[PDB]
């Protein structure tokens, strides 16, 4: 039950951190 | 679970806005305004000269209803020019209160 130490956890957070860099590469220029 | 595609769509509904109000708003008291811009993050009105100008965060953000209260800075300058950060051309901005 442990959070962040679930595959869905990974998978969530590697489709979060898509996002997450198009923020940063609009932030940077 | 915000993806990158509802993150884009959202950005260029933002910038289409921000453009709009940009060509649409009237033109500014004198030319010592700084200009208003958008900088492909958040969208800038007109400045007024020696002052800090500030806009909400952008709500195109992912976690934008997490900082519901926060603001973003920039610095005109006297001359109408926005402060720029040193050794470049880059505006100074202050984004910290719409970190995740």
């Amino acid at each position: 039950h442990x959070e962040g130490x679930f595959t869905s956890d990974v998978s969530s957070y590697l489709e979060g951190q898509a996002a997450k860099e198009f923020i940063a590469w609009l932030v940077k220029g | 679970t915000v993806s990158l595609w509802e993150t884009v769509q959202k950005w260029r509904e933002y910038r289409r806005q921000c453009q709009r109000s940009l060509t649409e708003d009237p033109p500014p008291a004198t030319d010592l305004f700084c200009n208003r811009t958008f900088d492909e993050y958040a969208c800038w009105p007109d400045g007024e000269p020696g002052s800090f100008v500030n806009v909400s965060c952008p709500w195109y953000l992912p976690w934008a209803s997490s900082v519901p209260q926060g603001h973003v800075y920039r610095f005109c300058t006297a001359e109408g020019l926005w402060l720029q950060k040193d050794n470049s051309s880059l505006p100074w901005r202050d984004l910290s209160e719409c970190e995740e």
